[PDB]
RNA sequence: GGCCCCAUGGUGUAAUGGUUAGCACUCUGGACUUUGAAUCCAGCGAUCCGAGUUCAAAUCUCGGUGGGACCUCCA
């Protein structure tokens, strides 16, 4: 077949890319394919992945920057790896009888071999099913795909997905945690502690893990279990801020439990991401806008993250009968886009929005969403109405380089202060004032008088996150065009130390680090006192 | 003799998960040594039958290394390791465990061991030198100066670790040398001077963890294989004593896990000194590097590799005594071997090896005719073991020939329905039933030698035919149970099936009966309050029992049938409350004597109660059911009880009682027919540390050879063959002499 | 955070009326107030003390002459000159004015209880005495009539229905004591009588009801075991929070609740119960507010309960943002005006620590911004007082600009002062910077004196709860306050000198040692920090210089550069004084975003500004802050720089977010504190 | 060797001097911290090669390059 000539095409195309590089002249890529594709008799332009595939070692090293496919996987600062666990029943079906109304799929649903809330057809689902829910295989597959695309996986970030992660026995959970840490590091451990200790000295650094949970399985014991695992971020389903809704939907808990979980998690040192759920089947539009104004105004709900989710009706669920019988009529697309525009206008300047729309395919959804591009339509309507969206997901350096073209020219130190679920927090950042471009951030806090961890008692200020945005520069590398190794972290630590020892009036500064980042803090002057990095400031 | 003997016939197992657990001794008829669960297994590839086992460890075994004989004789000593923080030295002779020394003092599981016969001139009889690197951020140096052991030295690598070690001797002398790599992307050389190991030099090599080092003394020169993790092998040299860097040969694309020089060998008196190199990596390939004939630069020779499914590469590989074969240990647990084709050295052909589940085997079923066994375990796999004929030759071998299910759930139970039918209780709410294709029966005819027309009533495969080209088709699917299945058992008539599921209330702890022909629920029997742990049907096919976690049982007797086509009904004839119960804790086993009127029970209270008395079947008017004789106290939590399916002259009732630790014990019982209820039980034969497991025992199923109703052809009619479905990955089959009448 | 301040009170007494007041309303375009008595309508003008129109309903056989009959309510009607009135006998009359024409426009058999006119007057709602509700069009053409009636009742509930409209007039809510359950119940309808919702069963519901103007929460009150709280319903009918009044159990009654013109300030009316045999009762009008969902208490006013002080009705001004009208029983008229501000300390740069004092009723939440930049709901330290606080101010001495002076309702001027030894007095409690282990090195003030104000003779003060406003602590011993004389526009400036020489005894005496008289209403007073010269703004906005150090207490008009009088084109709320090179200027700002250096407008889009030691900082309405120097700049230089047409560059301009308001300035750190409408803080350079 | 016809994006054909090119397969980018291959929306890309006639030609004359067709010499 001419496809055999196709690899000659690559065999020619590579022969060009290095050749010009030998004499150091940049060569255009689209037109070189076009030219050395009509001479060998091709009927399809080459795909970049096959070009990246067959390259000699040093030539791969020198042509990765000019042959990077989808330059957003490393434009945020980490490498996302999504894994799931075994199908299991949610832990409020015993004393209630039925799981939440709107949940699609699950172990006892009509979708065969379906994880809870993740029916059968999201990409992570086919990634995990063929591995039969084996963490080793899944993480290796994701890493090898990310290396196929031509990215650097030197900094990894795990996300466990599925149902709830606490309704499982101890053996299965520790099996997951050790397998993940060993897969990233290369060891073969027996318990969690050995896995963590070898992961600490590993080369491919780990940054942390994110777990989803219900607020009723978020207590002191569970927080201890997380802090042993190395987790550094937690997500709680906070559907609706109204008590009537959270009882009429068989949610199984109350808002007060959610507020208490917020208090405990933020006092311990985590970062919490809420799952709000517009268009619940009793609420309405003005009620939505009021509940979101309350959620971003009440100093008992202010998170450091958000993940919106418009309602979708799916067969074999509680909402399906209500829709069929003549209740819970949906929203028209225009008013939905208007509403989403209003929320994104209300979003505060320190909350990062991750996801706006569900990944559910068109044939599955019976009603509720037409275009799987709601964020861009919402932003267009913002620029239509004159209002502005000013979160950090649309102001970090990486995003506003692929979008637009401008780059920071003058950097300044902005500081914000707040009142969280009962603690006093600060927010330091280096960013461009005149252009609204963010670079790096920090999150201090003064622990309240309801802490339950021994290390944080007696005059302790905690740091929950450090993150400098840009492009993923591997460890010990130095590049003068990216931003991740220019020296902002040292200045942020200096100012955080000054704040914690002069304004907070504290005695200990503690950092909830990951595992691969631990060595980093050892060059600052910190120590280890458990799952924390402490330092005497006096 | 008067006291019958117990012997273990067959063992099936495989290496565990860990890197470095493999070795061949350098000598004729060298013995392969690997590690399964918490034991070391010696097996000869040529015999294709396991040699023996060397128990004594407690945790998972990590690394095993032989100690070669300098002359070239088969090795004697065998240094081991484990995750129980102790290093065990072994001494073998005539395939029997001679000596075992428990060296201890490690605060952390060991990962690297290396030793060699030291050659001091002050008549140091069998003076060795053991080195062990563990998870204690330190390495220890030992010595077995005869029948005594003492720790020589301890070196701590700060908060780092140690990953590879080897000992050798400097040229023109006998000064010890030690190559110790670490996670510091670096290897160190320590030479023993004065009387303490010192620091000599610090090489700057790769940029990843070193997953192996190896010395090679050729002529008067030293060559150091320095395998790495960043796809880079690096050969060094050491000459009179500075070290120099040499060829940096590469060609792998993933982590490279092992490297081993081909060892010297004696061919017709003259020793041979080959210069080659074998390695394995995650990339699912093996590269055999040899230098060019004219130029000294190293080049690839062969690219032997495995293509099955989408599994990963290999953790270890071993070459041979001289050059004949090659073995590699896969990821999921597998052994791939290849011998060099005489016509083409670059050509290599597969062979036959052993296998087994890589997790605890939960259940086992013997074939009704008695020629294959089906085993199911937590490894989410079902394996069928059958014999083979090695042409006109003795020592018939049983080994894997099929793999009906590679299902993705955690299977827990098993049941036969017919000659080729299959029911598996997974970790879901559905019972899945299987049938057999014609390829299986055709291959079974081709292998076992039984005629095709006879098997249908008118070489064994390798890793490729089983993992990819073997799957028994599913025929139906049974719903109805609201929770995961926990106990499955059929009846001897292959008509009624019974199932039980995990439960926490009375409604969920109800057993369900199904018809074989029309697969619909015959009846639902409700009793107890927790999950029914064990169940089986009566040999005369009119009783039932449901000993469960609630420390009770059930006696669901059969009711008379008026209409022939009507499905039979069951009624509760006897029961037991907390007061009537004699067991102190959870019950986990049951079996009936094949006398239709007595049965056994086994709990976790270390007591075996033989309460039967289910006689006078025709005139069973009231309940006269209770304890039958004295309660035996073996001394451990009994997990499985079974009764041999044949009766014996002096009213003998022989039972194979297991325990928590593998302690398969044969007991013999008879009612005293008098108010003295002592000495009714007698003890026949125990099991030693060579015929027993190292972990739990799950099912001691016997062999009921219904094909041999009468002993047609026998070698004396004195043997009984039974199974031990253990938890330490072993499916060992035992043979026991019974009697002589 | 900011707090309210009283700056204008208008009191007109003894209106010549035949009977006694029963209801009243306003005519905002004319500024005249209508008062429906038990005899006939009366039209009054408070700024001139006259009664122009006086209709006699009794004469024209409408109001019975026996001495009874209730006017349901006087309602002014827009784009006209007539008034729509009602009578408890069950009639609605469209009585005109001037021409004295009185025509019967509606008659119903059963009597009428309450009249409710929507914020736009095209649909009116009436409630009958037969327990039915009539919806009428603007021209009194009938539209519809539907019945209201589709643990026990509170004892002093008078069974009087109240009706509330939304701000936009789309929905309304009816409060009725349900005969079945004998409990308060709320029903919500839309414009065309669609039954929107019914309230949830709640025990102990009060009688009050006031839908929020913008509209998300319906105010009400509930008496729970051991407390009395104000609860907020929503349109659906369910409770969505509450807040607790600071009073004992079963002691005070809540009369009614009413909202501001922009859903900002909520006024609650409280009356003391006569449970004790004597139980000398008290009247409370309390002005609260909302911050970070924590309800501050900013003002508390105390009348006399019985006698010639019976408070008959209150009305928030529907047009003017912060203006409250009070009608007493003895034909008495009161008008109160307020405006927002914040209290901050300015002093020598080497020693001054910038401070913020925020009122929360009986506490003061001080925050020192030089060391601990603290969010609003938290504070550095906290001062506690026995009875609610009204006015708070800082000392104006250049080297001592950290000594607070807190005034309270019962007229007890405390003097909290910072010293070497903290003295460990319990009145100063650590805020968010104290606790076990947590400790920051700072010095907290300690109480020094509890001066008691003395007034001339032993008169009964007045029915006015407040007699002093705009207290200024110009010197450690000498204070300043201003009062308005009722009859003449003559305003009086007092001198509350320290009669007590030193720390002789607690409960010292402050004596009025002087009283200067200057014609015209005074709306604001300020003083210089270095020269300590005092500037007054008369009602017109004219700027008069005042000399307290002068024995004659002479008041001279402020002279501009050319020695001419200075007059603001408009009344100026916030005023400060600056030292611009070699001239002193009366910097000022209006409610309509105007800057008024001397008398010349130099901007038209300013939201908030602040002047510190040669540093003028401004927040334009274009979301762009600015900062100008004053060390060597000139009036022309500032005019040209702030001309708004000179090109803006990066050295001065610095963008901010939407609605940022400057809080304070930190010079030595060169830092600025901004508060957004959400509530948080931001620091820039 | 004349003879008659043809050449358009990588590929398939559209379009008669206001000159100044649209559709399909294919490729690339964003929604996406659940995805190179799915959905939606945007985008990169052509009139082989010369002289010219007409103010002006993917459109007309002549060329010479490639392809197709009739009688071809030729070996
Ligand atoms: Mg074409
Ligand atoms: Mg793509």
């Amino acid at each position: 077949s001419p496809a055999e000539l196709m690899m000659l095409t690559i065999g020619d195309v590579i022969k060009q890319l290095i050749e010009a590089h030998e004499q150091g002249k940049d060569i255009d890529l689209n037109k070189v394919k076009t030219k050395t594709a009509a001479k060998y008799g091709l009927s399809a332009q080459p795909r970049l992945v096959d070009i990246i595939a067959a390259v000699p070692p040093q030539y791969r090293k020198v042509l990765m920057p000019k042959l990077k496919a989808k330059p957003i996987r490393t434009a945020s600062g980490i490498a996302v790896v999504a894994v799931m666990c075994k199908p299991h029943r949610c832990p409020h079906i015993s004393f209630t009888g039925n799981i939440c109304v709107y949940c699609p799929g699950g172990p006892d649903s009509d979708f065969e071999y379906s994880t809870q809330s993740y029916t059968g057809y999201e990409p992570t689902s086919m990634r995990a099913i063929r591995a039969r829910y084996d963490p080793f295989l899944q993480t290796r597959h994701r890493i090898e795909q990310l290396k196929q695309l031509g990215h650097s996986v030197d900094k990894v970030e795990f996300i466990v997905m599925g149902g709830t992660f606490m309704a499982l026995p101890e053996e299965y959970r520790d099996y997951f945690i050790r397998n993940l840490h060993d897969a990233l590091s290369g060891h073969t451990s027996n318990n969690i502690y050995e896995a963590v200790k070898y992961s600490e000295r590993s080369l491919t650094k780990c940054i942390g893990i994110t777990i989803e949970t219900r607020p009723d399985y978020c207590m002191k014991r569970h927080l201890s279990d997380m802090l042993t695992y190395g987790c550094t971020r937690l997500e709680i389903g906070v559907q609706s801020v109204y008590e009537d809704v959270a009882r009429d939907t068989n949610r199984g808990h109350t808002v007060k439990a959610v507020c208490e979980s917020f208090h405990l998690a933020k006092d311990s040192g985590f970062k919490v991401v809420a799952h709000m759920m517009p268009d619940l089947p009793n609420v309405g539009l003005e009620r939505d806008i009021e509940q979101f104004t309350e959620f971003f105004e009440n100093p008992a709900f202010r998170p450091d993250g958000l993940k919106l989710y418009p309602t979708l009706v799916i067969r074999g669920t509680g909402l399906y009968e209500l829709w069929k019988s003549g209740r819970y009529k949906s929203y028209s697309p225009s008013d939905l886009v208007e509403l989403v525009a209003r929320i994104l206008a209300l979003v505060p300047p320190w909350t990062r929005v991750y996801r706006v729309q569900r990944d559910i395919p068109m044939p599955l959804v019976s009603s509720g969403v037409e275009h799987g591009n709601l964020r861009e339509l919402a932003l267009a309507r913002m620029k239509d109405l004159g209002i502005q969206c000013r979160d950090v997901r649309t102001r970090e350096v990486g995003i506003q380089e692929i979008h637009h073209k401008v780059r920071p020219y003058q950097v300044e130190l902005v500081r914000r202060d707040y009142v969280a679920n009962g603690g006093w927090e600060t927010f330091l950042s280096y960013e461009d004032p005149d252009q609204d471009i963010l670079i790096g951030l920090l999150r201090l806090r003064k622990c309240s008088e309801e802490t339950f961890r021994f290390e944080l008692g007696g005059g302790v200020s905690i740091v929950r996150e450090l993150h400098v945005y840009g492009s993923v520069v591997p460890v010990s590398s130095r590049d003068p065009t990216k931003f991740q190794h220019q020296g902002f972290g040292m200045l942020l630590m200096e100012e955080a130390e000054r704040i914690a020892r002069e304004e907070h009036g504290s005695g200990k500064i503690a950092v909830i680090s990951g595992v691969g980042t631990r060595n980093y803090y050892r060059k600052i002057g910190y120590r280890l006192q458990g799952p924390y990095m402490v330092k005497m400031l006096k | 003799m008067v006291a019958p003997v117990l012997e273990t016939s067959h063992v099936f197992c495989c290496p565990n998960r860990v890197r470095g657990v493999l070795n061949w001794s350098s000598g004729p008829r060298g013995l392969l040594a690997f590690g399964t669960s918490c034991s070391v297994v010696l097996y000869d590839p040529l015999k294709r039958v396991v040699v023996t086992n060397l128990n004594g460890h407690t945790a998972r075994v990590n690394c095993i290394q032989w100690i070669c004989k300098q002359d070239g004789s088969p090795s004697t000593e065998l240094v081991s390791g484990g995750s129980d923080n102790q290093v065990i030295h072994w001494e073998i002779e005539d395939n029997q465990l001679l000596k075992a020394v428990h060296l201890q003092g490690h605060e952390g599981p060991v990962y690297a061991v290396h030793a060699v016969y030291q050659r001091r001139t002050s008549d140091p009889a069998l003076c060795t030198l053991i080195v062990s690197a563990a998870a204690d951020s330190a390495v220890r140096l030992w010595s077995k100066k005869g029948p005594e052991v003492m720790c020589l030295q301890t070196l701590n690598f700060g908060n780092g670790f140690a990953l590879a070690l080897c000992l050798s001797f400097l040229p023109n002398t006998d000064v010890p040398i030690l190559a110790c790599g670490n996670d510091d992307c670096r290897i160190h050389i320590f030479a023993q001077q004065n009387d303490q190991f010192q620091k000599v030099l610090s090489l700057c090599g790769h940029e990843d963890w070193i997953r192996g080092v190896e010395w090679a003394a050729f002529g008067r020169d030293l060559f150091l294989a320095s395998c790495s993790q960043d796809c880079l092998i690096r050969i060094w040299k050491l000459y009179i004593f500075a070290v120099t860097l040499e060829t940096v040969l590469a060609g792998h694309e993933n982590w490279v896990n092992a490297v081993h020089w081909q060892p010297v060998f004696y061919k017709d008196g003259v020793l041979q000194q080959p210069v080659r190199l074998l390695s394995a990596s995650m990339d699912k390939t093996m590269i055999l590097w040899a230098p060019d004939e004219e130029s000294g630069v190293w080049l690839e020779q062969v690219r032997v590799g495995e293509v099955g499914g989408n599994t990963l590469g290999f953790y270890d590989c071993q070459f041979n005594e001289d050059g004949s074969m090659i073995i590699a240990h896969a990821f999921h647990g597998a052994l791939h071997l290849w011998k060099q084709n005489t016509v083409n050295p670059r050509e290599w052909t597969p062979e036959i090896v052993i296998s087994g589940h890589f997790d605890g085997v939960q259940d086992l079923v013997w074939d009704p005719e008695g020629e294959f066994i089906i085993t199911v375990g937590t490894d989410q796999t079902t394996r069928l073991f059958a014999p083979w004929k090695r042409k006109d030759q003795s020592q018939v071998t049983w080994h894997e020939i099929a793999r009906p299910q590679i299902h993705g759930y955690d299977l827990k139970c098993l049941a036969m329905i017919n000659r080729f039918q299959f029911v598996s209780g997974a970790d879901e709410k559905v019972l899945r039933v299987f049938s057999a294709p014609r390829n299986f029966v055709e291959n079974f005819c081709a292998i076992t030698g039984q005629s095709l027309n006879h098997v249908l009533c008118n070489e064994p495969p390798t890793e490729d035919h089983l993992l990819q080209n073997t799957l028994w088709p599913e025929v139906q699917k049974l719903y109805g149970h609201g929770y995961e299945i926990f106990c499955v058992t059929c009846n001897s008539s292959k008509t009624l099936l019974a199932s039980a599921c995990k439960a926490a209330k009375k409604e969920h702890a109800a057993i369900i009966l199904w018809n074989t022909t029309s697969w619909k629920q015959v009846q639902n029997l409700v009793f107890h309050s927790l999950t029914v742990t064990q169940m089986a049907f009566s040999p005369n096919e009119k009783f039932l029992l449901a000993v469960s976690r609630d420390r009770t049982w059930s006696l669901w007797k059969k009711q008379d049938t008026i209409s022939p086509e009507f499905e039979p009904v069951f009624s509760l004839f006897a029961f037991t409350n907390k007061i009537t119960s004699v067991h102190s804790r959870i019950i986990w086993s049951c079996d009936w004597s094949p006398d239709s009127k007595y049965f056994f029970t086994g709990s976790r209270d270390k007591k075996v109660v033989v309460w039967g008395e289910c006689d006078s079947t025709d005139d069973c008017i009231e309940h006269n059911i209770g304890p039958c004789s004295s309660v035996l106290d073996v001394g451990g939590a009994v997990t499985a009880v079974s009764v041999c399916p044949v009766l014996h002259p002096s009213q003998r009732y022989v039972v194979a009682v297991g325990l928590e630790c593998g302690k398969i014990c044969l007991y013999t019982w008879k009612k005293t027919d008098q108010v003295p209820e002592i000495n009714d039980w007698t003890h026949c034969v125990e099991t030693s540390q060579s015929q027993s497991h190292t972990l739990a025992i799950r099912k001691l199923c016997w062999k009921n050879c219904s094909g041999k109703t009468e002993q047609k052809e026998a070698e004396g009619a004195e043997w009984l063959h039974f199974a031990s479905c253990g938890e330490d990955h072993t499916v060992k089959i035992h043979r026991v002499n019974k009697c002589a009448l | 955070m900011r707090n309210l301040k009283l700056f204008r009170t208008l009191e007109f007494r003894d209106i010549q009326g035949p009977g006694n007041p029963q209801c009243f309303s306003l005519r905002t375009e004319q500024g005249t107030v209508l008062i429906g008595s038990e005899h006939g309508l009366i039209e009054v003008d408070p700024v001139s003390r006259e009664v122009k129109n006086e209709v006699s309903l009794v004469a024209e056989g409408f109001l019975p002459e026996d001495g009874s009959g209730r006017i349901v309510g006087v309602q002014d009607l827009l784009d006209q000159e007539s008034v729509c009135v009602a009578t408890a006998s069950g009639d609605v009359i469209l009585c005109s004015l001037s021409t004295q024409q009185l025509e019967c426009v509606g008659s119903v058999a059963s009597g009428i209880s309450v009249m409710s006119w929507s914020p736009d007057q095209e649909l009116v709602l009436l409630a009958t005495g037969q327990q039915t509700l009539i919806m009428m069009t603007k021209d009194f053409e009938p539209i519809l009539e539907q019945q209201i009636h589709q643990e026990s009742a509170l004892p002093w509930d008078d069974h009087r229905p109240q009706v509330t409209w939304r701000g936009d007039g789309q929905f309304f809510a009816v409060s009725v004591v349900c005969p079945e359950t004998g409990a308060r119940k709320v029903r919500v309808w839309n414009r065309e009588f669609a039954l929107q919702s019914t309230s949830e069963p709640v025990a102990g519901l009060g009688p009050a009801l006031a839908w929020k103007p913008s509209g998300s929460l319906i105010a009400s009150t509930q008496d729970k075991p051991n407390q009395q709280d104000i609860v907020f319903f929503e349109k659906n009918g369910l409770l969505h929070g509450h807040f607790t009044l600071p009073f004992l159990k079963d002691e005070v009654k809540v009369n009614d609740l009413l909202w501001n013109a922009d859903s900002s300030v909520l006024a609650v009316w409280l009356e003391d119960l006569q449970r004790e045999e004597s139980s000398i009762p008290k009247t409370c009008v309390q002005l609260w507010t909302v911050g970070n969902y924590h309800w501050y208490l900013k003002q508390s006013l105390s009348f006399s309960t019985c006698g010639k002080s019976k408070i008959v009705s209150l009305m928030w001004d529907p047009v003017t943002p912060y203006r409250l009208h009070v009608l007493c029983q003895g034909w008495h008229y009161l008008a109160y005006d307020w405006h927002w501000t914040t209290d901050r300390s300015v002093g020598d740069n080497s020693s001054d620590l910038s401070n913020v004092a925020v009122i929360d009723g009986n506490r003061v939440l001080v925050t020192v911004f030089r060391q601990t930049v603290v969010p609003p709901p938290m504070c550095t330290y906290q001062l506690l007082f026995p009875h609610p606080v009204n006015q708070v101010t800082f000392l104006a001495h250049p080297q001592k600009s950290n000594d607070l002076a807190v005034l309270d309702a019962s007229n007890q001027i405390s003097v909290y002062k910072c010293g070497d030894c903290p003295s460990a007095d319990p009145t100063v409690k650590l805020g968010a910077v104290g606790g076990s282990g947590f400790k920051v090195c700072l010095r907290t003030p300690h109480l020094e004196k509890r001066y008691k104000i003395q007034f001339e003779n032993n008169e009964d003060q007045d029915v006015n709860p407040l007699k002093l406003g705009l207290l200024t602590w110009i010197e450690e011993d000498v204070f300043l306050a201003v009062s308005h004389s009722e009859f003449s526009p003559r305003s009086v400036i007092h001198h509350l000198t320290a009669a007590s020489s030193e720390m002789d005894e607690e409960h010292g005496q402050l004596n009025v040692s002087s009283s200067a008289a200057v014609d015209g209403v005074i709306i604001s007073l300020c003083c210089n920090s270095k020269t300590k010269s005092v500037v007054l703004q008369l009602a017109d906005g004219q700027i008069f210089k005042y000399l307290w150090e002068s024995p004659s207490l002479a008041i001279k008009p402020w002279k501009n550069s050319g020695g001419f009088p200075v007059r603001f084109p408009y009344p100026c709320t916030q005023t400060e004084l600056a030292m611009i090179g070699e001239e002193e200027c009366v910097l000022g700002l209006t409610d309509r975003c105007r800057f008024f250096i001397n008398d010349i407008e130099v901007a038209s889009n300013i939201t908030s500004f602040a002047v510190y030691d040669e540093f003028l900082l401004l927040t334009t309405h274009s979301h762009t802050c600015q900062c100008f120097c004053l060390r060597d700049a000139s009036f022309k230089t500032l005019q040209a720089g702030l001309s708004s047409n000179h090109v803006s560059h990066g050295e001065v301009l610095r963008k901010v977010e939407r609605g940022s308001r400057i809080v304070t300035v930190v010079p030595q750190d060169t830092k600025l504190v901004l508060q957004m409408p959400r509530g948080n803080l931001e620091v820039v350079h």
